[PDB]
RNA sequence: AUAAGGGAAGUCGGCAAAAUAGAUCCGUAACUUCGGGAAAAGGAUUGGCUCUAAGGGUUGGGCACGUUGGCGGCGUGCGGUUAACAACCAACUUAGAACUGGUACGGACAGGGGGAAUCUGACUGUCUAAUUAAAACAUAGCAUU
RNA sequence: GCGGGUAAACGGCGGGAGUAACUAUGACUCUCUUAAGGUAGCCAAAUGCCUCGUCAUCUAAUUAGUGACGCGCAUGAAUGG
RNA sequence: GUAUUGGCCAGCCGUGGUGACAACGGGUAACGGAGGGUUAGGGCUCGACCCCGGAGAAGGAGCCUGAGAAACGGCUACUACA
RNA sequence: GGUAAUUCCAGCUCCAAUAGCGUAUAUUAAAGUUGUUGAGGUUAAAAAGCUCGUAGUUGAACCUUGGGCCUAGCCCGCCGGUACUGGCUGGGCUGGGCCUUUCCUUCUGGAGAACCGCAUGCCGGUGUGUCGGGGAACCAGGACUUUUACUCUGAACAAAUUAGAUCGCUUAAAGAAGGCCUAUGCUUGAAUACAUUAGCAUGGAAUAAUAGAAUAGGACGUGUGGUUCUAUUUUGUUGGUUUCUAGGACCGCCGUAAUGAUUAAUAGGGACAGUCGGGGGCGUCAGUAUUCAAUUGUCAGAGGUGAAAUUCUUGGAUUUAUUGAAGACUAACAACUGCGAAAGCAUUCGCCAAGGAUGUUUUCAUUAAUCAGGAACGAAAGUUAGGGGAUCGAAGACGAUCAGAUACCGUCGUAGUCUUAACCAUAAACUAUGCCGAUUAGGGAUCGGACGGCGUUUAUUUUUGACCCGUUCGGCACCUUACGAUAAAUCAAAAUGUUUGGGCUCCUGGGGGAGUAUGGUCGCAAGGCUGAAACUUAAAGAAAUUG
RNA sequence: AAAGUUAUCCAAACUCGGUCGUUUAGAGGAAGUAAAAGUCGUAACAAGGUCUCCGUAGGUGAACCUGCGGAGGGAUCAUUU
């Protein structure tokens, strides 16, 4: 029910049963293109960049009105990141746990909670390099995970 | 209930019963082979004494008599054990240094009845047979 | 998680008709349940399924027209001789006259008393009475 | 200083003497305060002569299309990285092979005997100059006023 | 002088009668005596007279050596075990 | 070198080979198989022994004759018996 | 069996098998007491203290179905006739051909039928003939095709043994013989099936895996340059040379095309928004109470028990008031209420990082579940060095009770109880109930979030807060009932199990000996982990009923 | 062309050490099981007369006591502003 817990959540998202842009949009896919391009120059990233779309400005679902979905789309105009995002936010977490341990030595619980992070890092990085999204020489040494995150 | 089902499972299954298996009794008896060791009996089931002394055992609590047993000493190994007289009025027939023939109770290593632990009994006595001499059909040799 | 979808239908039907009711809802849809499902449709052991559609799985409902017994299905997908099948129909089945026993060959998804006739083999899946 | 055969049978007691001994290569137990025991125990080689191999330094390349200076030095601008070359200079240490001898070769000097246990003091150290160097004294540790 | 405290202060740490289904001994009991009556450990030990104690091992032969036994003339806990 | 291939052997040169899918080692009152005993189906257990294959002639090694032997109702030496 | 023996020793009578019966040891069925089919794990023997994670096992849905015609072989129903014969436009089952966007690779050679035109001939046709033109069945030869698992059919594979056909050795176990008339003779059998794993071919294409075009390094062309190599037989013969020509490798321009990417799982991860909690760490604030000390005031016994007694007192006990110090702890609010993986966690504020549920027309796209070895945390007691040492309080000394009392009752009191830096890793660590997933019955309470609604309440008010009614998601629990389960007690799981198979890990096999001995390994030690055998025994044990 | 003889090779057999495996002898020590009539107390089963049990630590002729932290398999499913 949970990967790393001992309780079932079910708060997804429903996907409406129509393939076709509403109407009142009228709005060409020509357009969309661009200001997805613009917020990610400014330094955004795929996931924020959808939600701003959606809520400031019309369409709700990228998907039917373009064709394609955002990655897809940032690959093809080589504005892709190197590290695919959900690998890069974990290690975010990671860091920054390691920061408090070395002030506060009998965080004990911590320890634990830190085991879990990499143990998930550790599982998710296997099956990218086995696709072919990233190098089978990465390896994550625990010492030098700052210099990936910047 | 619990076990693998999986179509390419069929290790786990051997593993398991053959680890299981120990925990029989009766199996386990057989594979670590205690009977050829350690009984008197080498793995046999008859085998020839001679007589040392004749000595009395006491029944336990409901019975009450003098159970009327031997002493003998094996020649295979040369092992002292205790065997019963299993007649009446034997200990008459049996005399000191007679080369009897031993068998077992049947129970397979326990003792059987009341006699308070003792696991043979003498079949023969100078080649001639208990019953024989009972219902007085030979002579014992002179 | 889910791991036999086939199990996992056949198991809301049995409920139903152990208490009596007459109408089932199964959620996930695949071939091998639709076609199974026909294979007691054509001897009457059940009545008119309706599929739903969604692009998703898919939901299935069926009403039940009673007259249904123990409708099992063997997880394990075992081998299957065409010399030893009157093991099987001996293994499980009520009776000898009626019954059936559901395999997968080349041919389709098929029973016996058939694949007897066309002479083929192949896996076992299931059976119902 | 040396002695055939025996090898502590001598004596309170192996007292005195003999035996091992350098370097290179193998192998090394119980026990333990895991640092030791350990050169444990126990084995093999060692000359002469003729050869072979390995371990370095210094100086040039280094080009072209001009430049100031008495063939050459600097101040240029560029390129180019010799599957690395050529000349000269200098001691020793290590490894391998053949031949050879009355089978000998750390050829003189120099140069540990070893093992299984018991009593007693933890260890390095100190004292009766001129009969006793020890189990005696001292020591760090512990405790008391 | 009378009354309390103090043993890693000096030192000390016993005798006598009955008894369990052969016997034998005595867990237990009764009794005298003072401040308490040798606990954990160890042994013919550099500490044991009787003594060349008794048993095993080492030798052809051992008052010597080692391992056990312990009513120990007269072992024993910082006079440290 | 053998009747012939082969790390079978002699020289020079590389650093490899097997392993939790159980290597290496230890036990077997263990020659292997065709097969015997008992049964709903699935099995459990035995197999020195009349047929096929392997090894041995007290224990080890060495060899002559011949197409074929490391032979033993053939020889040589040691061990243990006699 | 203890003086009338249903059981000993004997006579009579009777029972079972029978030329055989008894006894001992080994093995099989009985044994669903080894359990893949097919066995227990709340209390009877047994779910690791809890979580992470590698080998190993298992893994959501989705890509050619349907319809329209023709034909064959076989069974049943029907009619009728003589076991035999024909018929139904009979009903079916198996198979083979075409059409619907689907048909089914290709080259060379062989012989040759049906359909076609000729005439010698007969009754709209045929042998005619070295007459000739098509596309197709077979054979031979060559090239091309995702790979394993699975199933069908073939080949090959001792004799004896197993099942099994035939023959009156006088029958049978056996044997492979024999049979007919009259015969100088004739004639037969010595069959058949299976083994089943591995290997060799063939048909099938569901099921379970695996690859393909995404920075196009993609496919095709008798379009068209190019640069490289190979070289038949023909020009009398040989050698060398060349043009054309045949083939192969690499690379440009142009043309052809619907030019190449599945859903977004009541799978999973991550991002975002407002909240939520006695989750954790570091610092910091406050609170009485206990003990001691100082000041202050008096006058006799005070403490303690079922009742006594130790101990303390005019150097004033006990009691009263103000002030100070030390250490531990956060009462009442506090509950069938919360958080955490468990052990556990309750005073304020500040800082630091973390988490579930909810909301969501954001994002990736199978990335998942459980885990032998392996690893982190792990109450209390205990160990090693400091600090601190108020209160309680192992060991111990005294006072009582008691025949004794090394205890239960009382006065003190050391280690310890607290903390810093390191060890130990066991508990009735209990829900005596492993984890993930699906279905199954009614109800009212309760915690967190969201949604809808007539009202009330008091707010620089109005939105909001707070109270009421209802719906929904996720938790800690409870009440009635059994359609179900169990031996029962009881259980919404302990159900969906003789009508037995969703996935994965661990543990037990009558009671003792025994969590002992020996070996290994971790630890300063106490000890932890792994873990037998000899021997002994007919009962130990669970739930419920009557006394 | 025999005896003999020089240098390699295959090698039985013996001596000494090391390691592994199997059987077995022993002064003495510490146990467990059975046969019970003994002897000393009464720990447990009733609120067994101090509720029982678990982990740990110390003590005591013996069953056993006490301290700290747990459990009910208890002698309580329950007490109101």
């Amino acid at each position: 029910g949970r990967l790393h817990s001992k309780g079932k959540g079910i708060s997804a998202s429903a996907i409406p049963y129509s393939r076709n842009p509403p109407a009142w949009l009228k709005t060409t896919p020509e357009q969309v293109v661009e200001q997805i391009c613009k917020l990610a120059r400014k330094g955004a990233t795929p996931s924020q960049i959808g939600v701003i779309l959606r809520d400031s400005h019309g369409i709700a679902q990228v998907k039917v009105v373009t064709g394609n979905k955002i990655l897809r789309i940032l690959k093809s105009n080589g504005l892709a990141p190197d590290i695919p995002e959900d690998l890069y936010f974990l290690i975010k977490k990671a860091v920054a746990v390691r920061k408090h341990l070395e002030r506060n030595r009998k965080d004990k619980d911590s320890k634990f909670r830190l085991i879990l992070i990499e143990s998930r890092i550790h599982r998710l990085a296997r099956y990218y390099k086995t696709v072919g999204v990233l190098p089978p020489t990465w390896k994550y040494e625990s010492s030098t995970a700052s210099t990936l995150v910047a | 209930g619990g076990k693998p089902r999986g179509l390419n499972a069929a290790r786990k299954l051997r593993n398991n019963r053959r680890e299981q298996r120990w925990a029989d009794l009766q199996y386990k008896k057989r594979a670590l082979g205690t009977a050829y060791k350690s009984s008197p009996f080498g793995g046999s089931s008859h085998a020839k004494g001679i007589v040392l002394e004749k000595v009395g055992v006491e029944a336990k609590q409901p019975n009450s008599a003098i159970r009327k047993c031997v002493r003998v000493q094996l020649i295979k190994n040369g092992k002292k054990v205790t065997a019963f007289v299993p007649n009446d009025g034997c200990l008459n027939f049996v005399d000191e240094n007679d080369e009897v023939l031993l068998a077992g109770f049947g129970r397979k290593g326990k003792a059987k009845g009341d006699i308070p632990g003792v696991r043979f009994k003498v079949v023969k006595v100078s080649g001639v047979g208990l019953l024989a001499l009972w219902k007085e059909k030979k002579e014992k040799p002179r | 998680v889910r791991t036999s979808v086939l199990h996992d239908a056949l198991n809301s039907i049995n409920n139903a008709e152990k208490m009596g009711k007459r109408q089932v809802m199964i959620r996930p849809s695949s071939k091998v349940i639709v076609k199974f499902l026909q294979v007691m449709q054509r001897h009457g052991y059940i009545g008119e399924f309706e599929e739903v559609d969604n692009h998703r799985s898919g939901k299935i409902v069926v009403q039940l027209n009673g007259r249904l017994n123990k409708c099992g299905v063997i997880s394990p997908r075992y081998n299957v001789r065409l010399a030893e099948l009157e093991k099987w129909v001996t293994k499980l089945l009520p009776a000898r006259q009626f019954g059936y026993v559901i395999l997968t060959t080349s041919a389709g998804i098929m029973d016996h008393e058939e694949a007897r006739r066309k002479h083929v083999a192949g896996k076992i899946i299931g059976f119902f009475y």
